[PDB]
């Protein structure tokens, strides 16, 4: 009911099923893998609904897996039966603030068993921290939130490939089986006219070689593949006969040198693959190779049968002699046909559960080695679960995941929008699957499968182009790893109210409608002619009753961010995309204020974040106030809120949180209190609205510039709040400890005016470039006096003491309020790393108003460096007086091929200015008053879904029958654009202009951020030239095609210069530092140290490199 | 397993750690692990030392000295971006600047002294070794010059007046 | 000659006899005869 | 009072190509640098501008001055 | 600079090249932080690692440059020329 | 025999015996340019090479031993066998089988290594170096500008010319002394920007 805030939809058709949760994917799966009291009841009642579910947890099965130890005795086993979670000791702020991983204790219950003493011995064991996610998807570790991204991968299972050689002049067919774990396996068909087998690549072999090995003998080979010649021919050509001789032929060729032996080679072969744990085929492996090859109900979880062997050969040659439907092998008729690794079916997501079950998984390993090698050395009755199992590995294993890995990435908390869209994304990069270099085109690009499953829109720009996306927006995790989607039920021409999730291999049996298909008054169709999709993405037609399937809501395809853009279905796809990744940067503003226009989901999408605090009672509120708000369930619970306010994010950004109850106001469960950064009484609030004009001005917005009024800079309706955090350490060396003291040597009165007794900048106080946050100070160092400074010590009776000046100093080009300082003490009961002392943090904090330079940007990829402020006057006026915040080139929307920013612009003047149609008795008027949103106030905001927007028609109608602002008159034309008086001339523009209400965005990427000089500042050490970056005052890179050009003008001194004098050399730097600040003209440049570094490399390459003159050896 | 341990110890870390401070590092490693195991917690610093019967500055000392180098040429974080051997900034670098700003302090420094006479300027110079990197004490200087070890102490305390005037300090004070 | 040089070293052992108790007693007598010798 | 002031075609129909202009130009502009920095030296070989100057000037500025006037010439050894 | 002669470099040649022998891979002692003797970063070899300064605490001023202390070999110069100088290891 | 003859004649007109094919002593890079430098938090920095000259020095050491006291053909063979992989691995790691790891994350570099590639010497700090002197900020568009013109914000212009502006500083006297000046331009006072 109070859910949202009033906003009027545009909306024409009604949707049966709600948003899910837009943070299921990380919660769910990590609740699944700690098998707590969350996933259990989500197990039960999926069993009493019907619904399949694993209900064997993560980590009891990974304990599970492990078999008790067995030495070669096999008199001793330890069972791992029960696993047990206690409340973690530090909170979660707390946890934030002093840097500690934010996880709990692990126990399990070790049982000691042995037959010799025929005893058994239970004990608990600890098996280490466990870093816990908070209830918002976030790994807090070592202060810092981590988020872990799924990772697509190849699912494990048999993949035939069918392709077509030049030489060859004929088709060429393989087979591959890709294990969970093990060593791979290929079977070629046809290759040169015979079938052969890849064992890990090894050598060449033939299959009848490896048939023979087994205990299936020729007799029975041939009968069951007597009727296929290619195989027959393969038969007759090999020689061998025999199981033992076809067995030590393989193990002779898999591993020459030695001579071959019977029960070696079996037992090689029985590891390699028979083996349950090198080939542990994962339970959607099996799963899917069971549907694959039509086996009817094999062994559930296990390796590789010899049937199934035999079965995808006979299936790899069915496919080859071109039948296309033939018997399954131990099982039902099957289609035999080739499979697209790139169909969205054989791609799997590694939810964050399953990849940090992985790395458990590995550290577990490690440890059973470590047990069974301590087995081996130890005797017996002085063996204790307590002694034996070293936590080490599993400890060192979590803990080497979460840092330094691809998977757990830095949260980035530009705004909530920015969060929601790095804990849905799919990350195709990472380990054991496919990196940077191995990319295609084939995997880039989009599939027909990726639709409710993969948004197609949105994804980095940058070289890894399509390989990361954004989960869809109804996307759901099959509990194998596939993704789901949702689909209406339909019978007999009458679409349902009942629904089914679909995967990628089930969507292609039924034939799938189209949700924007109309649907007449009864809930039959109204047009026997409907848009359908079927089996390979074609979108052919089939009129009347024979769909089964539609799509249940029109955003399936998609994600939230690309859903979030109104009038997304006007825009072209780059530069939705385009708009799509921009919109991930909106830095949050000092006052946020909901869009005029937007989707109607940005509510979700805020709500879902875990950015905004909403409640957990549903009671009144009792004491409401900035720093914390209390709460009072009618049951009798108090419960108080505590809003962050002002705390650095990951980005630098503030995290202000505002409230929006009243005193007395009540409150129900999930209802909101306080809004987040970028957000607006539960509403997503990325930016601000501004009235836009489009006219090209005076060429101040010449190729995509942006000119707005200086009214934004006076009222701060662009301005953010940037926090940085810069800390010293008081660390002890070996001559002595660093003192953090206010006598800093070596220094001026004055500059000390704002430090506090110990040496801590004060709080409130304003610095600037160069200003001494802390003062340190040097143990010592030995000091041996120059004469100069012998001499001046003499004169001016200074005492020049050992200890020297190292205090932290604001980086150059800064400004700012200190917030907050933050002191740990080793003395203390604080704990600190070795070595350092003390710690001090100091938040320092400004407030960056929008200024020239800055980017700007729309929601439709529109972006532009701000080029110019005019004062409030100069701004072309409208009829009214009011000035235009912003002026917009016109000739961006042509050729960006994005009209939909000019729908948006008249639908926000339509927003602003409210509007009545009552008895209108038109066509759209008909169609907003069905709707509901025919009497709009002024100033409310407007909803368009992202594929069910306005029509034209309505904004038309809408802007005849706008309300009159002021005497009377509407001062748009029924066109949509209106009378401009140019501020500067102050006559009338010679036609009407295009003006309305858009939505920008200030990004993250400001001026004040990128601007950097260097006059001369550190050096590198392996060679001299300077260093990179900007915390280190680095020049930039005169890269090679710089060279290029500077040679293409025949300019020779100037690269002289640029390459010897301006870095490289060490003479040379000094010399003209001197002689520029003498005056005097420049010195002659040497010869460059790199030149230098390489000549005594390759000497250390036993190349007497050497430097010779014309006339003998030269003069360098 | 004695030669594998000894030559393990005396060649397996880049900085060479003497065979008594490897058998101390590896006892006092594994003695943590083994607290760690029974505690479940990491042992604070006494405990450790009173574990070892040593004191918390050995344990300090020992717990900084076993460690190991991490490479330069390693991924810096992003996909190419050059290596952590090419982020660091080194001290012998000679920053123009204070060359410069040195350079003119000699300058300045020689011709407030030429301002002063020829034999005071010249008893200062040695005195402080403004000629040659060593100065020459008060009797050191009594011998090329002629003066008794107390009569050049008097002209240099009398230099040292001298060149304390306001009139040649403007200049040099700002050099510090 | 092959790639991970401990696998050539491995088989470089090759096949050895290994030593029964009197087999390296006597070695060991006519290693202390060839020390006195 | 801009780099563009001595316009380029008188310069390089003095000078009959434009390199040649460059590192001409260049030395003249080295001389008079030299010059101005002598601070009491007062070398015979050295000559100061030949045009007029202003308080404060950049020596190059004077050099292209002097060679659109034309009285400065060059010779190659 | 007229022409960058390159060829086979004999055993002679790199003699010639080395100014001393490493025959440890010793680099720094674990408590002074210095170099060790005659391993790698050895100053009797490559140089002085502090402008002028020998290593056994012996002559240790500008003034006295260019001569050999006896005591620990170090040949006192600019801390550059580490960056020049270049041993060899006999096999 | 093309081939042949082509080696073969080029080793016979040169002067250089063929007899460098084999080393015989290994030349060791001056230890600046592979630094131990130290760094703060008692912590260190390594490159490679010093890895892999511990390791050839190790190993000779080690035949030298080996040599010394009379020993199997079997064990000294193994050793020297040992000496050549470190020597190759230290020229060239990766050029044969599996690279020395080293630490296990990563291919330990070599010398050919560092002179080869997109990061070697040859075409990243010899062709294209990082310049003093230089700036770098985000363009906006000025109409008013004529053709040769360009706008400097207040700071970048200020770093850029901080000798020309000490040089002027103190030639005005709005500065007493070199460091005077250093001090006023750090500070920015408007005379500064005059
Ligand atoms: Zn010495």
């Amino acid at each position: 009911a109070s859910t949202a805030p009033l906003r009027i939809s545009f909306a024409k058709i009604k949707e049966p099923l709600e948003v899910p949760n837009l943070l299921a994917l990380q919660t769910e799966s990590f609740d699944w893998l700690l098998g707590n009291d969350a996933w259990k009841a989500r197990v039960e009642s999926a069993l009493e609904s019907g619904q399949d579910v694993p209900t064997k947890s993560g980590l009891e099965e990974i304990f599970e897996e492990i078999s008790p130890i067995e030495d070669f005795s096999g008199s001793m086993s330890l069972t791992f039966r029960d696993h047990r979670f206690e409340p973690p000791k530090n909170s979660i702020d707390e946890c934030k603030d002093r840097d500690f991983t934010y996880a709990a204790p692990l126990f399990v219950t070790a049982e000691f068993t042995n037959n010799e003493t025929g005893e058994i011995k239970s004990q608990t064991v600890f098996m280490g921290d466990f870093p816990l996610m908070t209830n918002k998807g976030t790994f807090v570790i070592n202060g810092t939130e981590r988020v872990v991204v799924s990772q697509l991968v190849r699912s494990p299972g048999v993949y035939f490939d069918s392709s077509i050689d030049k030489t060859s002049d004929k088709d060429i067919f393989s087979a591959k089986i890709i294990p969970s774990r093990g060593a791979w396996l290929e079977m070629e068909i046809d290759k040169r006219d015979m079938v052969g087998v890849r064992i890990d690549r090894k050598r060449k072999q033939s299959v009848t070689v490896l048939l023979k090995a087994l205990g299936w003998t020729t007799e029975q080979i041939l009968e069951e593949f007597g009727e296929y010649e290619s195989m027959r021919a393969t038969l007759e050509k090999d020689h061998t006969q025999g199981q033992d001789d076809a067995l030590l032929d393989i193990y002779r060729k898999l591993r020459p040198g030695e001579p071959p032996t019977r029960e070696a080679a079996q037992t090689l072969l029985e590891n390699l693959y028979f083996n349950p744990k090198r080939y542990d085929l994962a339970k959607v492996g099996r799963y899917k190779v069971n549907k694959k090859l039509g086996a009817d109900e094999p062994l559930d979880a296990g390796v590789l049968t010899t049937d199934d062997v035999i079965a995808t050969i006979k299936y790899l040659v069915k496919l080859h002699a071109g039948e296309t439907e033939t018997v399954g092998e131990s099982g039902r008729e099957i289609v035999v046909e080739t499979d697209d690794i790139d169909h969205f079916g054989n791609r799997r997501i590694r939810n964050v559960g399953e990849l940090i079950q992985n790395q458990v998984r590995t550290g577990l390993a490690r440890m059973e080695r470590v047990v069974r090698e301590r087995m081996t050395t130890q005797d017996v009755e002085a063996i204790t679960p307590q002694t034996l199992i070293n936590i080490r590995p599993v400890v060192a294993s979590i803990k080497e995941f979460f840092g330094t890995s691809q998977l757990s990435q830095f949260m980035d908390q530009n705004n909530p929008l920015s969060g929601l869209t790095h804990k849905r994304r799919l990350n195709a990069l990472g380990p054991g699957g496919l990196s940077r270099e191995r990319a295609g085109f084939e995997v880039r690009d989009v599939h027909p499968s990726h639709y409710g499953r993969m948004c197609p829109i949105e994804t980095p720009e940058g070289p890894n182009i399509g390989l990361i996306g954004s989960l869809a927006s109804y996307g759901r995790i099959n509990p194998f790893g596939f993704i789901e989607t949702p689909y209406r039920k339909v019978v007999e021409g009458q679409v349902t109210d009942d629904v089914d999730y679909l995967t990628a291999d089930e969507e292609d049996r039924f034939v799938i409608a189209q949700a924007n298909a109309a649907l007449g008054d009864d809930m039959r169709f109204a047009e026997a002619r409907v848009l359908v999709r079927r089996r390979g993405g074609e979108v052919d037609y089939v009129p009347g009753d024979d769909v089964d399937y539609m799509d249940v809501s029109p955003r399936q395809m998609v994600s939230v961010a690309t859903a979030m853009i109104p009038f997304l279905e006007h825009d072209d796809a780059n530069r939705a995309l385009m708009g799509a990744n921009m919109m991930r940067q909106a830095v949050p503003l000092i006052k946020s204020e909901s869009p005029l226009v937007g989707t109607g989901m940005e509510y979700r999408s805020a709500a879902d974040a875990g950015d905004v605090v909403k409640a957990e009672k549903a009671g009144v509120v009792q004491e409401v106030s900035a720093d914390y708000i209390t709460t009072t369930n009618d049951d009798g619970t108090y419960i108080t809120y505590r809003l962050a306010k002002f705390s650095r994010s990951n980005q630098g950004t503030s995290v202000n949180q505002k409230v929006i109850v009243a005193e007395g106001d009540r409150i129900i469960e999930g209802q909101v209190l306080a809004d987040g950064p970028a957000t607006e009484n539960g509403e997503m609030a990325l930016g601000k609205n501004l009235l836009v004009a489009f006219m090209p001005w005076e060429g101040h917005n010449y190729e995509d510039a942006i000119i707005l009024s200086q009214r934004l800079v006076q009222d701060d309706v662009l301005s953010s709040i940037h926090i940085e955090e810069h800390e010293v350490d008081a660390r002890d060396t070996k001559l002595g400890p660093e003192e953090i003291t206010r006598d800093i040597p070596n220094v001026s009165e004055e500059v000390l005016a704002d430090l506090d007794e110990r040496g801590i900048i004060r709080i409130g106080a304003e610095v600037v470039a160069g200003d001494i946050l802390v003062g340190k100070v040097t143990p010592k160092g030995e000091t041996e006096l120059t004469p100069e400074e012998r001499l001046l010590r003499a004169i001016f009776g200074e005492k020049a003491r050992e200890v020297r000046d190292t205090s932290l100093k604001v980086p150059h080009g800064e400004i700012g309020k200190v917030i907050g300082v933050r002191v740990f003490d080793r003395e203390e009961g604080d704990e600190l790393p070795p070595g350092v002392n003390q710690l001090v943090r100091v938040y320092v904090a400004q407030k960056r108003k929008i200024t020239d330079g800055d980017k700007l940007a729309g929601r439709h990829g529109n972006k532009g460096v701000i080029s110019k402020i005019n004062p409030i006057e100069d701004m072309p006026f409208l009829e009214d007086g009011t000035p235009v915040d912003i002026i917009l080139n016109p000739l961006a929307v042509p050729s960006r091929m994005n009209p939909g920013q000019v729908l948006e612009i008249h639908l926000g003047w339509l927003a602003s200015r409210g509007w009545d149609v009552s008895g209108l008795a038109e066509e759209w008027a008909q169609r907003l008053q069905v709707i509901g949103a025919d009497k709009v106030e002024p100033g409310t905001n407007v909803a368009t879904p992202v594929f069910d927007g306005a029509r034209e028609d309505e904004l038309a109608g809408l802007l005849q029958h706008t309300i009159p602002n002021r005497d009377g008159e509407r001062m748009v034309l029924p066109s949509g654009k209106a009378r401009l008086f140019d501020g500067r001339s102050g006559e009338p523009f010679p036609e009407p202009i295009s003006v309305g209400y858009m939505y920008i965005l200030k990004l993250h990427h400001l001026v004040d951020d990128k601007l950097h000089a260097r006059s001369t500042g550190p050096y590198s050490m392996i060679t001299q030239q300077p260093l990179g970056g900007k915390a280190q005052f680095g020049g930039q890179r005169f890269g090679e095609m710089e060279v290029w050009a500077l040679e293409a003008y025949g300019a020779a001194y100037a690269l002289q210069e640029l390459l010897t004098i301006k870095s490289d050399d060490v003479t040379g730097r000094v010399k003209v530092y001197e002689a520029i600040v003498k005056g005097e003209n420049i010195p002659e440049p040497g010869i460059p140290e790199s030149f230098k570094v390489l000549i005594k490399e390759m000497q250390s390459l036993c190349l007497n490199v050497e430097v010779l003159s014309s006339d003998g050896m030269s003069i360098e | 397993r004695q030669a594998i341990t000894r030559a393990m110890a005396d060649q397996a870390r880049t900085i060479r750690i003497p065979v008594h401070m490897v058998e101390v590092i590896n006892k006092l490693a594994r003695v943590q692990r083994q607290m760690l195991q029974d505690l479940g917690r990491e042992p604070t610093p006494e405990e450790l030392a009173k574990e070892l019967d040593m004191t918390p500055e050995k344990v300090i000392e020992v717990q900084k000295y076993g460690r190991e180098p991490i490479s330069l040429h390693t991924p810096l974080g992003e996909d190419g971006d050059s290596e952590f051997g090419d982020l660091i900034e080194d001290s012998e670098a000679v920053v123009p600047a204070d060359a410069v700003s040195f350079t003119l302090l000699q300058e300045q420094l020689h011709s407030v002294l030429d301002t002063l006479s020829e034999r005071e300027a010249g008893v200062v110079s040695m005195r402080f070794g403004l000629t040659d990197g060593q100065p020459k004490t008060l009797d050191e200087i009594g011998k090329v010059y002629g003066v008794t070890r107390e009569r050049i102490r008097q002209i240099e305390s009398k230099t040292m007046s001298k060149l304390r005037h306001p009139s040649r300090s403007q200049v040099l004070r700002d050099y510090l | 000659a092959t790639a991970d040089p401990v696998k050539d070293y491995l088989k470089q052992i090759g096949k050895v006899p290994l030593l029964n108790a009197e087999q390296e007693v006597e070695l060991a007598k006519r290693i202390e005869a060839g020390l006195f010798a | 009072e801009g780099i563009i002031n001595p316009p380029i075609d008188e310069l390089l129909e003095a000078t009959d190509s434009k390199y040649s202009l460059v590192i001409y130009a260049a030395k003249r502009a080295r001389q008079i640098n030299a010059y101005y920095s002598q601070l009491g030296e007062g070398l015979l070989e050295y000559v100061g501008p030949l045009v007029d100057t202003h308080v404060h000037e950049k020596p190059l500025s004077i050099a292209l001055r002097e060679i659109n006037a034309g009285l400065l010439t060059s010779e190659a050894i | 600079f007229d022409e960058l002669r390159i060829g086979l470099a004999t055993a002679d040649d790199i003699r010639q090249w080395s100014h001393g022998e490493v025959k440890k891979p010793e680099t720094i002692n674990y408590r002074t932080l210095k170099p060790e003797k005659d391993g790698l970063f050895c100053e009797k070899i490559f140089g002085p690692t502090r402008d002028w300064e020998c290593y056994c605490g012996k002559y240790k001023r500008v003034r006295f440059k260019g001569i050999i202390c006896e005591r620990c070999g170090v040949e006192v110069t600019r801390a550059k020329v580490r960056r020049e100088r270049m041993g060899h290891i006999e096999l | 025999a093309l081939k042949r003859l082509k080696v073969v004649s080029a080793f016979l007109q040169t002067s250089n015996s063929p007899k460098g094919m084999v080393l015989d002593c290994v030349p060791v890079i001056p230890p600046d340019l592979r630094p131990m430098v130290q760094l703060d938090g008692g912590r260190f920095a390594t490159s490679d090479l010093n890895d892999l000259y511990r390791r050839v020095i190790n190993r000779n050491n080690r035949l030298k031993r080996l040599l010394d006291l009379g020993a199997p053909e079997i064990i000294v063979n193994n050793e020297k066998r040992m000496l050549q992989e470190a020597v190759d691995a230290l020229f060239d790691n990766g050029r044969r089988g599996r690279p020395v790891t080293g630490p296990g994350n990563r291919p330990l570099k070599s010398l050919s290594d560092m002179l080869k590639g997109k990061q070697g010497r040859f075409r990243q700090n010899l062709l294209g170096k990082r310049v003093d002197y230089s700036a770098r900020s985000v363009i906006v568009v000025g109409p008013q500008l004529k053709l040769h013109q360009c706008g400097l914000p207040k700071a970048m212009a200020l770093e850029l010319f901080k000798p020309f502006v000490m040089k002027r500083l103190v030639d005005l006297n709005h500065a007493q002394n070199i460091k005077s000046a250093k001090r006023m331009v750090e500070r920015g006072r408007t005379v500064v920007y005059d």
